């Protein structure tokens, strides 16, 4: 590396194989590109050649299949042909605009006339990106049609939460790096503007931000030290609504707060255990709406597993004794005990495991499955136990799974295959999630970004919002041709724009995450600074969301951010200190 | 091929479907004699015959049109021995190979393994203990009521204290137990120090509970001190159970890495053992221990497939050997008869006979 | 009494001969050939036996056959002949292995199979033979040809597979005259080429699951049957099931070049005005009452439903034609939303609430057990190892086993857990010996349980370079010694057992583990009985990660106390559980306690990092798997209180003190 003339002379050619090395250790080398490019092509021309040698066809395969033959001379007809049954076009939400699709509608619907077309879209919010929907499909459509409407009434939250949210992003324009996506004014409604949230005599502002005491600290300290301080206000607010401390009203009619609506939000998984702490400590239980923990996973199925068998085994009395032993069937020691030594009581079973044996080979699982549900009297003294109601449910949940198995398959034998091999893989399909129990009362509710869409919530908490992510992997659009250009090299002039796009659907989520709070929101914030030192009079925040929009596009410092942060406050931001100290 | 000739043979019942898959997967497509063979050997296996002689096979000369099968190629193939070494299955015990011709009759290498160790275990580890003599004339006198003429009983007792491996073979209603009972007392008062750990088995359950309540009886019969009486082993096992073997798998709890610890050991009806359990036990005996043999070389013996007590009990006939015979006229003194010949020396003078019903 | 059900009673043989007639695309699963001999008929056919199932299963599975059958199976799909992991592989290395021992070595790069060599290796030929059968026939039925001589194949593959009986005549007789009514109207129809067999396979599939069962309509009993086109019968109650939207009336889209379809008659008859004048029908032909449901709330996410539009028209017309006695001069809106009120009614989303006992007793008891007079060290071994699993597993013999897994879908890429355990362990105990590794790697390579080729090598290559590694200081302090027995007593107990490689240095071990002090505990035990039965001498252990064991040399009267201690507790273990945690438990002890001062620091701060580090040992990582997550602990208990926290950490520190003691 220290070989080459930009090298050498900045710290003559000296050769003529000087430059030579030059050239070399300019562009890397490799075989991962080779491999990869021969490997895609190949895969997904033999997956198809099987599915169509078998004859079977896929949900993601039927939209590639009209798309060809539309693009084709042949279908002419057929396009007349749609367009004279269906003279009339809307497409709802607009968000999950694959090219497969706008492809179609272009073609159709952009031209032959006297027939129009609609489109409702909302430009922002963007988060099935995982799944497959691409912004640049709507980037490029904006641009062709002409007209442009928006609808500003909000009838849902707070004028102080509206001023809020159109105060938050007026510091500079082009809050999302893109030209392509206007400003947000709102304006909001005139029926319900009087929502006030008062507590504790005086009444209480709209955004309520906390900022971290400190130079360089991770949102890993947050979330193991002040990550209580939410939960300790969520249990002052339960604590004086119980007592008619804090008050939820509007008008003049009032209601107290109950331990039910406040929530609070995070990013991903993983610091839900990392919440949950905080506030079992401070003895509040709390349930989980993003439990997508398949319900296969659970001791429940394994114990069923040697349960059904040992019913297909009734002899072999090493495995026999399985099912007798678990905490669903409910023996002691001394109740095992009594029956080893006894033949008569061993006896007894034989013939209650041939019945149900002949009962599973005549009927079905159902038939055979209930009546043992009843004959032993579980169900009942499972309730007596503590939260034996909470596992009764997923017993029903794996014998309604069963059915739709068993209608499928028709070999007896192969259920026991079929639960084995769905064991071992936890699939988080749709089916095999769990269900919810309480509903007279609630608990706080946890649940992430994705699953809280469209959902009104009185009080939110949005604690991590300050922390990101960076991304590696090199994959951007181009920014005319719109189209999925993939540079399998490390090219860093790649690397940018596969970057900016990360910053923007950071800003799109946080966007996500301020759609609710009727009356009354608040969230954190830290400076976390990249590098392993505390002292260098720099940070990173301006690197994610947040601090790149209360930094104005600009690399700032904590002495540069405090009266920075402190500059707009009037009347809507009641800011405070980090508190390292425990209220009740 | 010789596919379809092996296969009207299971429409016959004459062979069966592991043997002709076997001999057609290990011959492949040499010539035919090596399919034969190996469907004979086989098949003469399972039926229980430890190994085939190739006089058989080339003399029946019935089982095919022999001579276009046999004489097929260049040479002459007359000459199985030739014949079938020159093949690739078949070798002379260095390499890995599915079938061993040595002793000029072909069989498995299972076989040829067992076999090798028995012979092992009796030709080169039988040990001449030594004692004092005079305690044992002392004490033979001392508990044999005998003293006027030469007993078998006395000449049984010599050689099986002068030897640590030894067989026993006589027929029914000898006081084969008595002896046996004063075998034991004779030792137990012959080793006061140190301990002896005595356990007794049987191949079969019946013979296990024969052997304890003949022996308790014996031992009530001919009194001792307390203590020896406490040194007196309880109860006998099943060699199955005392190897250890398990119900599905075929690795034991006490094979060769784990060696069963035991003094002494006296098992009876050696003639209900086939050769691999011998092998197995062989397989399990640390270099410390002392085995006595029973059995019977009248009675009929395992027609089947393995069996040690005649082969081995044949060469008695040659007689005993001049040194032992005058060191047990020393010992029990009187005039013990001696032999000629030699054979095996150790082998030759364990093996004791009875004459008295 | 359940009508217009599908003619479907003898599934398994159909099921078995659509699947045998799908042969010759398969790639021969041994998932499928499994679920081929399952079927009674077939095994009864080639005299298996269910005992002999589960030895086929474990030798199947052992043995590492996962692909196709022969040579020319794995050539004509265009992938390179590896000769290995074929059933032909398979079944010679079976039949070796039947012929000789594995020790010997191998004879044509595959190493025989130790297992099969009893009064059990039948199964072997008969497996041979049905595995021939199969052969035969996936070469015969590949070609095409006219009907006429398809006409006979499926009788004679009948006869040629299965095994007749007076059960299954039926089902022989139905398949036999479907298939001959098939080719008797393709025949009589005149046609003159050859077909594939697939458009006879799924036709004779669909022409099977096409007949019903509509004998038992008017049984006497409640009748269940669908809305029967074309019927009309006076009954006193009549109930319908499932009115939501989509579903009722059925939405059939027609072919798309349908000719009456653009030119309306009126003798046409369509699906949806069938059902909307069948629910009319239903309707008038009441004559008490009557009783309709739908499904309002979806049970995924309480969403919202909607019943259909015949439902919305009849609850509207008897809202809009009555009123209640009640309020009876109000308002017409009011009156409508009253009544709409009054005449439906919800049920609760569970059967179990009482809006539409007694408690479990705790499994741990005092059991009565009297103690025997011998104890093998090896029992005592295996109780240590794990007390609770050990009471689970040897006191009252039951196992909560993980019963035998499926056939891995392919040949091992690459390996991990006891499947490179054993490997290692292998390498070490052959180049601790300083002999030849190249013999041993072509005994795997022929055993087949390697990569092919260059990655297999590069496997090799940078395992025995480790192995290598440690070895070097293992060596490093190596001499010559032999075995020896062991005989003590203590308590009036007796103690037997066999302790190998013992030199006049003392004892040394060496496994490719991790250090532990589960195996600390077990070199601890091994010490003490070496040092009570006299034998002055240290221990040493060394393993991966350079860790290391050592103890110093003991009394007598100490190794008996401390032996005693040790069986006493065995004997309370077994038949009272005792619970002891040798990880947990050991972490906790080694952050309380200090060797230098023999004594615990008892201040809270020190009790709270010992906490952490024991609640980090209970529930570790999302790498690793928790100590405290394990069945046996889950069926102890399925929470943690601090009483068994303190109890736990008051044995564990009790039964576990000498060990952190004489550790040095």
């Amino acid at each position: 590396s220290y070989q080459l003339p930009e090298s050498l002379e900045k710290f003559t050619p000296r050769h003529p194989l000087f430059e030579a090395i030059d050239q070399l250790l300019a562009e890397p080398l490799s075989i991962r590109d080779l491999v990869i490019t021969r490997a895609l092509a190949e895969i997904r021309e033999t997956v198809a050649r099987e599915k169509r040698r078998r004859g079977e066809l896929g949900f993601d395969d039927m939209l590639s299949r009209l798309d060809s033959a539309l693009r084709s001379e042949s279908g002419e007809v057929l396009a007349a042909a749609i367009r004279t049954r269906f003279p009339v076009a809307m497409i709802d939400e607009f968000q999950d605009t694959d090219p497969q699709q706008y492809r179609i509608f272009r073609r159709i619907w952009h031209h032959q006339p006297e027939t129009a077309l609609l489109l409702i879209g909302d430009p922002k919010q963007a988060i099935y990106a995982f799944r497959g929907a691409d912004i640049f499909t709507y980037m490029k459509a904006r641009s062709e049609v002409h007209a442009h409407y928006t609808l500003d009434t909000n009838w849902r939250s707070a004028p102080g939460m509206v001023n809020s949210v159109n105060k938050l992003f007026s510091q500079t324009d082009d809050a999302f790096m893109f030209r392509e996506i206007p400003f947000i004014p709102v304006k909001s409604a005139g029926k319900n503007q009087a929502l006030r949230f008062v507590f504790k005599g005086e009444t209480q502002p709209a955004m309520k931000m906390w900022l971290m005491e400190g130079e360089s600290c991770g949102v890993g300290d947050y979330q193991s030290t002040m990550a209580q301080v939410c939960a300790a206000q969520i249990r002052d607010w339960l604590q004086a609504g119980q007592r008619g401390e804090a008050l939820l009203m509007n008008g003049d009619d009032a209601r107290p707060v109950r331990a039910s609506d406040i929530s609070v939000l995070v990013r991903s998984r993983q610091e839900a255990a990392q919440v949950r702490d905080a506030l079992t400590l401070l003895e509040i239980p709390s349930v989980y709406l993003s439990n997508r923990d398949s319900v296969f996973e659970t001791l429940e199925a394994q114990e069923m597993l040697w349960l059904l068998q040992a019913v297909m085994t009734p002899e072999r009395e090493n495995t026999l004794r399985s099912a007798l032993a678990t905490s669903m069937m409910g023996l002691n020691a001394l109740d095992i005990e009594t029956l080893n030594n006894d033949e008569h009581a061993w006896d007894v079973v034989v013939e209650e495991f041939d019945g149900y044996r002949q009962i599973w080979r005549k009927r079905g699982v159902m038939p055979m499955l209930r009546a043992l549900m009843s004959a032993r009297n579980i169900a009942e003294n499972l309730l007596a136990t503590a939260g034996g109601e909470r596992r009764l449910t997923d017993i029903l949940h794996i014998s309604e799974l069963l059915q739709e198995a068993g209608t499928q398959l028709e070999s007896e034998h192969a259920l026991v295959r079929w639960l084995s091999q769905h064991i071992l893989e936890p699939d988080s399909n749709a089916s095999s999630q769990q269900m919810r129990l309480e509903s007279d009362k609630h608990l706080v509710q946890i649940v992430t970004i994705h699953k809280s869409k469209g959902l009104e919530y009185p009080l939110v908490w949005l604690p991590f919002i300050t922390n990101f992510r960076v991304q590696e992997q090199a994959f951007y659009h181009d920014r005319h041709s719109f189209e999925a250009v993939l540079d399998l090299n490390a090219a860093p002039e790649s690397v940018d724009l596969a970057e900016a796009e990360r910053l923007a659907e950071d800003l799109r989520l946080l966007y996500v995450a301020l759609t609710r709070s009727v009356w009354h929101c608040s969230l954190g914030v830290a400076p976390l600074v990249r590098r392993r030192g505390d002292k260098k009079g720099d940070t990173d925040v301006h690197q994610s969301a947040l601090g790149r929009l209360l930094q104005k596009g600009e690399p700032q410092d904590a002495a540069g951010l405090r009266t920075c942060i402190e500059a707009l406050c009037d009347d809507d931001i009641a800011w405070q200190t980090a508190q390292t100290g425990d209220n009740q | 091929k010789l596919q379809k000739q092996l296969l009207e043979a299971v429409e016959h019942k004459q062979l069966r479907p592991l043997d002709v898959q076997f001999a057609l997967t290990v011959a492949g497509d040499e010539h035919p004699a090596v399919t034969l063979a190996a469907a004979l050997l086989s098949h003469d296996a399972g039926e229980g015959h430890v190994c085939l002689p190739l006089s058989r096979l080339e003399n029946n000369e019935a089982s095919h049109p022999l001579l276009a099968t046999c004489v097929s190629e260049i040479g002459e193939l007359q000459n199985w021995e030739e014949c079938l070494l020159a093949s690739q299955a078949v070798s002379r015990g260095d390499e890995p190979t599915p079938m061993i011709l040595c002793g000029d009759r072909l069989y498995l290498n299972r076989m040829w393994c067992n076999e090798r160790t028995v012979a092992r275990f009796f030709n080169e580890v039988n040990h001449a203990i030594e004692v004092d003599e005079a305690l044992l004339a002392q004490t033979l006198d001392k508990l044999f009521p005998v003293s006027d003429e030469i007993n078998w009983q006395k000449v049984a007792a010599a050689v099986a204290l002068t030897r640590r491996i030894s067989v026993i073979s006589g027929g029914p209603g000898t006081g084969k137990t008595t002896t046996v009972a004063k075998l034991l007392a004779a030792l137990i008062q012959m080793a006061d120090g140190e301990r002896c750990r005595i356990r007794l088995a049987a191949p079969t359950g019946k013979a296990a509970a024969r052997l304890t309540e003949s022996l308790g009886k014996a031992l009530r019969q001919l009194p001792l001190t307390d203590e020896q009486k406490k040194r007196i082993p309880e109860d006998a096992s099943t060699l199955h159970r005392l190897l250890g073997a398990q119900p599905g798998s075929q690795r034991l709890r006490h094979h060769a890495g784990n060696p069963l610890h035991l003094d002494v050991l006296v098992v009876d009806e050696a003639s209900m053992i086939d050769l691999p359990m011998m092998s197995r036990l062989i397989d399990a005996l640390p270099d410390h221990a002392r085995v006595i043999f029973l059995g019977d070389r009248d009675q009929l013996a395992s027609v089947e497939a393995g069996a040690v007590l005649g082969d081995i009990c044949a060469y008695a006939n040659a007689g005993f050997t001049a040194e032992r015979a005058r060191q047990l006229s020393r010992l029990t003194g009187t005039h013990v008869p001696a032999g000629t010949g030699t054979e095996a020396a150790s082998l030759r003078d364990s093996l004791c006979l009875l004459q008295k019903s | 009494a359940i009508s217009d059900r599908r003619a479907r009673q003898s599934h398994p043989v159909l099921e078995a001969f659509i699947s045998l007639l799908s042969l010759p695309d398969s790639r021969f699963v041994s998932e499928d050939v499994l679920a081929l001999l399952d079927v009674p008929v077939l095994a009864a056919r080639f005299d298996i036996t269910e005992e002999g199932l589960r030895y086929l299963r474990q030798w199947v599975n052992e043995s590492g056959i996962r692909w196709g059958i022969d040579d020319d199976n794995v050539r004509e799909l265009e992938l390179p002949a590896t000769g290995q992991h074929t059933w032909r592989f398979g079944l010679t290395r079976m039949l070796l292995g039947y012929a000789m021992e594995s020790a010997q070595g191998e004879w044509q790069s595959v190493l025989p199979y130790d297992e099969s060599s009893g009064l059990i290796a039948e199964l072997v030929g008969h497996l041979a033979s049905l595995l021939m059968q199969l052969n035969i026939w996936r070469r015969g039925l590949a070609q095409e040809r006219p009907l006429e001589e398809w006409l006979p194949v499926c009788r004679d593959m009948l006869n040629a597979f299965f095994l007749p009986d007076a059960e299954t005549e039926a089902a022989m007789t139905l398949i036999e005259q479907q298939w001959q009514a098939i080719i008797a109207e393709g025949l009589g129809a005149q046609y003159g080429d050859a077909v594939p067999l697939s458009l006879l396979r799924d036709e004779l599939a669909q022409r099977l699951d096409q007949e019903r069962i509509s004998q038992r309509f008017l049984a006497g009993p409640v009748n269940i049957c669908t809305l029967m086109p074309m019927r009309s019968i006076p009954f006193k109650v009549v109930c319908l099931l499932g009115m939501n939207d989509g579903v009722y009336p059925r939405q059939l889209a027609p072919l798309g070049f349908d000719l009456m379809s653009q030119k309306p008659k009126r003798g046409d008859r369509s699906r949806r005005d069938d059902d909307r004048y069948l629910f009319l029908e239903a309707l008038i032909s009441a004559q008490q009452k009557l009783y309709i449901s739908y499904i309002g709330r979806s049970i995924q996410d309480n969403s919202e439903r909607f019943p259909s539009v015949l439902v919305q028209e009849l609850i509207d017309y008897i809202g809009q034609s009555h009123y209640l006695p009640g309020d009876e001069a109000l308002n017409c809106d009011e009156s409508e939303a009253r009544v709409k009120a009054h005449l439906t009614c919800l049920h609760t989303r569970m059967p179990f609430d009482p809006q539409n006992g007694k408690a479990h007793s705790e499994f741990v008891q005092p059991l009565p057990f009297t103690l025997p007079e011998t104890v093998p060290l090896e029992t005592l071994q295996r109780f240590w190892a794990h007390p609770v699993r050990a009471f689970f597993q040897m006191r009252l013999q039951v196992n909560f086993r993980t019963e035998d897994s499926e056939i891995p879908d392919t040949e091992p890429f690459i390996l991990e857990g006891l499947s490179r355990y054993q490997i290692n362990q292998q390498l070490l105990n052959a180049l601790v010996e300083q002999d030849d590794a190249e013999r041993l790697f072509r005994r795997f390579r022929a055993a087949g349980d390697l990569p092919y080729g260059a990655f297999g090598e590069i496997f090799w290559e940078t395992q025995c370079q480790e192995m290598q590694q440690l070895a070097d200081r293992v060596i490093a302090c190596r001499q010559p010694g032999q075995s020896m027995e062991i005989d003590l007593a203590c308590n009036g107990v007796q103690i037997t057992g066999w302790l190998p490689q013992v030199q006049p240095d003392g004892l040394l071990r060496w496994r490719p583990s991790l250090l532990s002090v589960a195996q600390g505990m077990q070199l601890w035990l091994e010490h003490l009985v070496y040092c009570a039965s006299g034998g002055n001498g240290e221990s040493r252990l060394f393993l991966r990660k350079d860790g290391e064991w050592r103890f110093p040399p003991l009394a007598a009267e100490q190794a008996l106390h401390y032996l005693s201690q040790l069986i006493e507790g065995y004997r309370e273990g077994m038949s009272a559980p005792l619970l002891v945690l040798p990880e947990s438990g050991g972490a906790w002890l080694k952050t309380c306690y200090d060797a230098q001062n023999d004594a615990m620091l008892d201040d809270d701060s020190t009790l709270q990092k010992a906490r952490t580090k024991f609640l980090q040992a209970y529930e570790g990582n999302m790498m690793v798997r928790g100590e405290g997550d394990d069945i046996w602990y889950q069926r102890l208990w399925r929470q943690l209180t601090p009483e068994t926290m303190e109890a736990i950490v008051e044995q564990s520190q009790r039964f576990l003190l000498p060990l952190f003691r004489f550790n040095q």
